[PDB]
């Protein structure tokens, strides 16, 4: 009866339930934990939120079509205003947690396409001009829930003011290194024809036990069509992909007031 | 404080002494030959067993 | 330990399918080649121990090209040419970048050693007495010189090596000095997290391990005072991590680097050579 | 002192060398170690990890990510799908996937290698595909009655997305070299249609697979070498 | 052990006929003096302690001379002595070539030595600071430099040795490298079969172990950048076979080489004197 | 430092020497040897 | 003498090191300590 | 007259001996991690307990 | 990890210790006295007898 | 010997008042 395919992931008040899956990741084989009192920095008695903010949260859907070149977010920053979970992340200055993330996709047994979906740890991407290195601004680097594109092609900007966010140009990953190999990360890839659905478990990652999520992501997810999406009737048809995220394990400490990033 | 090991085979043990107090001074760590390659090549959360079908 | 032995197989007529996956899962396919053909028994007695990480990093690579000169300068420009400090990376050169690089952090003590080579500017200025040469590690923090004779290379605490032309090349370790529990290759982040309506300036900041990064400085020295003949001095600096660990594998530089960032040049993002066919041997 | 001759070697700098040093920051305290996931111990650990081949690099599509995606259709042509030689770290598609890029920080390989093949049509598309591996010394096959001489597997599309395909570990030398190399040539891998690709109406007649390449656990490299796939102006 | 010790013996009136053979079976002569005259007890304490394959290879022996040079070069031709470039073998010259090639298979482990000279090109021109060299092996695939300056002398995973002027003569070990299970001194074949109707070039193309041998190449510059005075350095390169096997003996060469093959020369082909008569002491 | 006096030989290179020395390539695994008929351990197995 | 090799490093002062060296004054007999109160073992002490 | 001691460790013994007949002439004492703070921190002739007060 | 042996003769022992991790780094090998001479100079299926006729 | 760990404590409401002293002491 059990299955490879049928798959509920429920954390706190949300579950998830998927039919068409193919097993699910646990990146690096690790699964997510607390931090032990052997490997712990910060000595204050650190906030676990528990079920108020490791739960499942959905992102504003993307659509993808013939033409999408592809999707990047950011973890924490893809979360960072959603509900208890942004609280918790934003009155403290320290804080970790693991992920458990839900890529959707459905179609027909007529549709075809390839979704790699990757979990990429310390994600650094490209910037958009030749006059300047590693010149990115804050706003543009973490875009929210909203996420990113990829484009096929590279067009830095003429003045260095205006270049000031990532080059995500797809077949080098945004950051100079070739797609192909990009399977070295955890990953799975959502095959029209086999799944309609993508689950990567995500421990903490980082040279750190915890460290500042409004300054630093620890992870990139990245979704590129590997295979275009194609249906003989309608060529310029559009099926959403959803993203939805779990924290866990998620542990704050450096108690104070409330930070609010910089919005331009 | 002469440790004595096995020799890297050419074409059968060799000694050393740490001179200094800091590890860093030291040369070369061993060969460790420790691998785990499915952390990487299968790291999925239910067992696949290769004669079976990947997806049932 | 020793790579894989293959077994004695034969044949097979079987509901058992080792040849058909479904990488969609995110494993990698996984078959051997007893599994899709018949195959004699083989013993592998071979090993691959020079894939190691120890033995990939067991080499002292070149990381950067120093200068100093010793003549009786009198402009600014000259004055400064006594002397150099260069803030200690391995992004000057791309070779151990690019080893280091497959992974996304890493721990390790470094052995560093110098090669230090001189020429004569010029023959019409009779000759120049056997050079003795300061290399200064200066730690974020400690007073950086000004002049190549100025107080701080009195180094009562910086570790300072005092090499003398023609000796063997100096050398030294040094050990894991990281301030995480492991150095970062890449960091996706900033030094700062810049704040709602705040007059600081965002237009000019930077992103990634520049923002965070501080290894200290090499300062170099002559500490003879000058001949009459201008003599000019290199010096390489080697780096050799060892007692290695590393995390988090990541693809290779695939196009050449910029700068101390992952950014790419718009001239140079196309490193495959297009084949005649898609069936070309 | 002690009575004591210098031997040749002495006072030199061999990159390669291993030896102790005076460490310039004596009684230093290391930041303590913690537990961080995804540890590698060993460069063929990524090695046998599954990487795209680029079959398609030709003209127009080579640097761009449809460089990766193999062209196949409902027409059932003899002609073969891709054909590449066993070169992993030489071939100008081989070269930059991750065995090959590993492969040309050495100078020497052996063992078998796995080509994965993931078909990403619609459900409804049905298919029979050879995939064959010829060792080297006879007319390269460009037909399916040359390549079926050859180790070969006929890949039945169905439920179960993906087929592997062995090239195994069969040389004269005991390592071949990580360069094009006539003495060490691995011979050819091709592709033909055993049936044809057939789909229903409503339905994509044109789709495609991609390749991924992976080293066995019996593979190992020796002798360590700079790259040519890295360099800087001087 | 011990050559053979040789018996009392006496004479012989008998059936038993040690002295006739037939070397047609191919077997040589076995008959020892015992066997065809009287002889005295002799007790041999001689050995064959240097003929044994480790004591006939136990030598350094030069393999070949390369030159460098270090000036201020303005053209292609004088940029091109600043560094060299050499395809690694023993048949740049002959004697340790002769000895390898009393057999058809070897497995050693080598010693290279190096012996670096120089001279002035002239005395007019100053004089020149005393000069590091780098010597490095570059395997088969590594890049290989077009300046004396360029990239590849960074040197992160090639092996490579600095050696200052005037200090010992440097010297490393090389593992048995080869990629069979003996080095091949001879190699009765082709790289690759030739097959019907191609339109390969069967005209130019070689024979024998030239097509199939490749054991890297060593490059070798002075580091040091230019003085007024021209230096002109050699380097001579040492080659010691060590823990040494080999297998299947043959008649060593008889007349000169003129080349890495097997092949002779017209003009030098009658090794022997002929002698006045048959009858001649 | 151990004290220590140079003798006379030091630094030459006696072609006949037998020192160790480092490895270029360290931790190289060499081709493992397999049987080989005919053998020769003596140049007098040669001149008999 | 004992065959030995110069390694990198050799004759460099680094100011860090950590050897012995010969005493220009021997068998120098030292002033007897006695307890003087105040003693410091660490900088840390001073610290807190 | 060998010393074997613990080095300090890096990212694990070594082996000392004394050539020289004066002790002035010998390497750097060995870590010596005494302390006691309080005799400059809190010199006090009668015990100060911190849960109480500091003057009663 | 001393290796003591005997010298050649000359007109009784020495010491040995391998400094390096790689056997290709050693000195020469031992004196190897092994000989069959046979395999090249009688390499013959039926045994000869010297005494005896080589043809019979 | 290491610098000092840090036990795990919660809050009180106590009598006992680590938190106030008195410098005059020399302390
Ligand atoms: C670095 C350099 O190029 N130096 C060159 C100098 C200088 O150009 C002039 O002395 C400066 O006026 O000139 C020489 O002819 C010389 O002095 O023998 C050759 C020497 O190599
Ligand atoms: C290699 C060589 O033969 N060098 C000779 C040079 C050159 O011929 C000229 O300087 C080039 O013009 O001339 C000398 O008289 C000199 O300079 O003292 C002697 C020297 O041995
Ligand atoms: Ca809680
Ligand atoms: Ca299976
Ligand atoms: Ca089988
Ligand atoms: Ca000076
Ligand atoms: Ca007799
Ligand atoms: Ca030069
Ligand atoms: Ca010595
Ligand atoms: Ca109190
Ligand atoms: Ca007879
Ligand atoms: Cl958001
Ligand atoms: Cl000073
Ligand atoms: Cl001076
Ligand atoms: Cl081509
Ligand atoms: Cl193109
Ligand atoms: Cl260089
Ligand atoms: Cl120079
Ligand atoms: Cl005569
Ligand atoms: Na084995
Ligand atoms: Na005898």
């Amino acid at each position: 009866g059990y299955s490879d395919r049928v798959r509920q992931i429920t954390l706190g008040n949300s579950t998830i339930t998927t039919q068409e899956a193919a097993n699910a990741v646990v990146a690096y084989g690790e699964w997510p934990s607390y931090l032990d009192d052997k490997e712990a920095n910060p000595i204050d008695a650190p906030t676990e939120p528990d079920v108020s903010s490791n739960r499942f949260y959905t992102l504003d859907s993307v659509q993808w079509k013939s033409t999408s070149r592809g999707w990047w977010w950011k973890l924490p920053d893809a979360l960072k205003d959603m509900g208890m979970f942004g609280q918790n992340m934003y009155y403290h200055y320290l804080g970790r947690s693991g992920y458990t993330v839900h890529v959707q996709c459905n179609a027909s047994k007529f549709h075809q396409g390839a979704l790699g979906v990757f979990a990429i740890p310390e994600y650094v991407m490209a910037c958009n001009t030749e006059a300047k290195t590693s010149y990115v601004s804050y706003v543009n680097a973490n875009p929210g829930e909203k996420g990113g594109v990829f484009d096929n092609a590279y067009n830095p900007s003429a003045e260095a003011s205006e270049g000031r966010k990532f080059a995500a140009l797809d077949y080098l990953l945004g950051c100079g290194v070739l797609a192909g190999n990009a399977f070295v990360y955890p990953h799975q890839i959502i095959n029209l024809r086999t799944n309609n659905s993508a689950t990567l478990v995500l421990p903490y990652v980082n040279s750190l036990a915890i460290d500042c999520m409004a300054k630093h992501n620890n992870w990139g997810l990245v979704i590129l069509p590997l295979c275009k999406l194609d249906y003989a009737p309608n060529s310029s048809t559009e099926i959403p992909i959803t993203v939805t995220i779990a924290p866990m394990f998620t542990e704050f400490n450096g108690l104070r007031n409330i930070t609010v990033p910089a919005t331009q | 404080g002469a440790q004595v090991s096995s020799q890297k085979v050419g074409a059968v043990n060799y000694t050393t002494i740490n001179y200094y107090k800091d590890s860093a001074s030291n040369a070369a760590s061993k060969l460790d030959f420790s691998q785990d390659p499915s952390k990487f090549t299968e790291p999925v959360k239910d067992i696949m067993i290769k004669t079976a079908p990947a997806l049932n | 330990p020793t790579a894989q032995s293959t077994p004695l197989t034969s044949g097979v007529n079987s509901q058992e399918v080792p040849a058909l996956t479904a990488v969609e899962t995110g494993a990698s396919g996984q078959a051997v080649p007893s599994d899709v053909i018949e195959t004699r028994h083989v013993v592998n007695y071979k090993t691959r121990s020079e894939s190691t990480l120890e033995s990939f990093f067991g080499r002292s690579a070149c990381v950067t090209i120093l200068e100093v000169e010793n003549f009786n300068a009198t402009t600014d420009a000259d004055r400064k040419k006594q002397f150099t400090t260069w803030a200690i990376t391995y992004t000057d050169t791309v070779q151990l970048r690019r080893k280091l690089e497959f992974f996304t952090y890493s721990r390790f003590d470094l052995e560093m050693t110098f090669v230090i080579t001189e020429r004569y500017y010029a023959s019409n200025t009779g000759h120049a007495r056997n050079q003795v040469y300061q290399l200064m590690y200066i730690p974020p923090g400690a007073p950086r010189p000004t002049a190549w004779d100025d107080y701080t290379w009195q180094s009562s605490s910086n570790p300072s090596v005092f090499y003398t032309y023609g000796s063997a090349p100096p050398r030294m370790s040094i050990p894991y000095v990281g301030i995480a529990n492991a150095y970062s290759h890449f960091y996706d982040g900033f030094a700062r997290v810049p704040l709602k309506d705040e007059t600081v300036d965002s237009g000019d900041t930077y992103y990634g391990l520049v923002t965070i990064n501080d290894f200290g400085t090499l300062a170099v020295r002559v500490v003879n005072e000058y001949n009459p003949a201008r003599i000019t001095s290199k010096i390489r600096v080697y780096m050799k991590p060892k007692h290695v660990r590393c995390w988090c594998p990541r693809p290779p530089r695939a196009v050449p680097y910029r700068g101390e960032g992952v950014d790419f040049k718009q001239d140079s993002i196309t490193p495959l050579t297009a084949v005649e066919n898609i069936n070309t041997f | 002192g002690l009575p004591t001759m210098l031997t040749p070697g002495s006072s030199q700098f061999l990159t390669s060398d291993d030896f102790q040093s005076p460490c310039a920051l004596p009684n230093f305290d290391v930041t303590p170690p913690i537990h961080i996931p995804g540890e590698v111990f060993n460069m063929m650990e990524l090695a046998e990890i599954d990487s795209m081949i680029p079959m398609n690099s030709v003209t127009g599509k080579a640097n761009t990510m449809e460089m990766y995606p193999i062209p196949l259709d409902d027409k059932g042509s003899a002609t073969p799908i891709f054909s590449i030689s066993l070169s992993p770290a030489s071939d100008k598609r081989l070269q930059y996937t991750m065995l090959g890029e590993i492969l040309n920080y050495y100078t020497h390989w052996t063992g078998s290698l796995r080509f994965t093949f993931l078909f990403c049509g619609s459900m409804m598309a049905t298919g029979k595909i050879l995939l064959s591996y010829s060792p080297p010394g006879a007319k390269p096959p460009t037909t399916r009655k040359d390549a079926m001489l050859g180790t070969h597997i006929i890949w039945d599309l169905g439920l179960q997305s993906s087929c592997t395909m062995l090239a195994p570990w069969i040389s004269n030398t005991v390592y071949r070299r990580c360069i094009k190399d006539d003495f060490t040539e691995g011979g050819y891998i091709t592709c033909f249609y055993q049936t044809r690709i057939v789909v229903p109406s409503g339905t994509p007649t044109s789709m495609f697979m991609l390749a991924f390449v992976s080293a066995c656990p019996d593979f190992s490299v020796r002798l360590l070498r700079d790259t040519n796939h890295i360099s800087q102006r001087t």
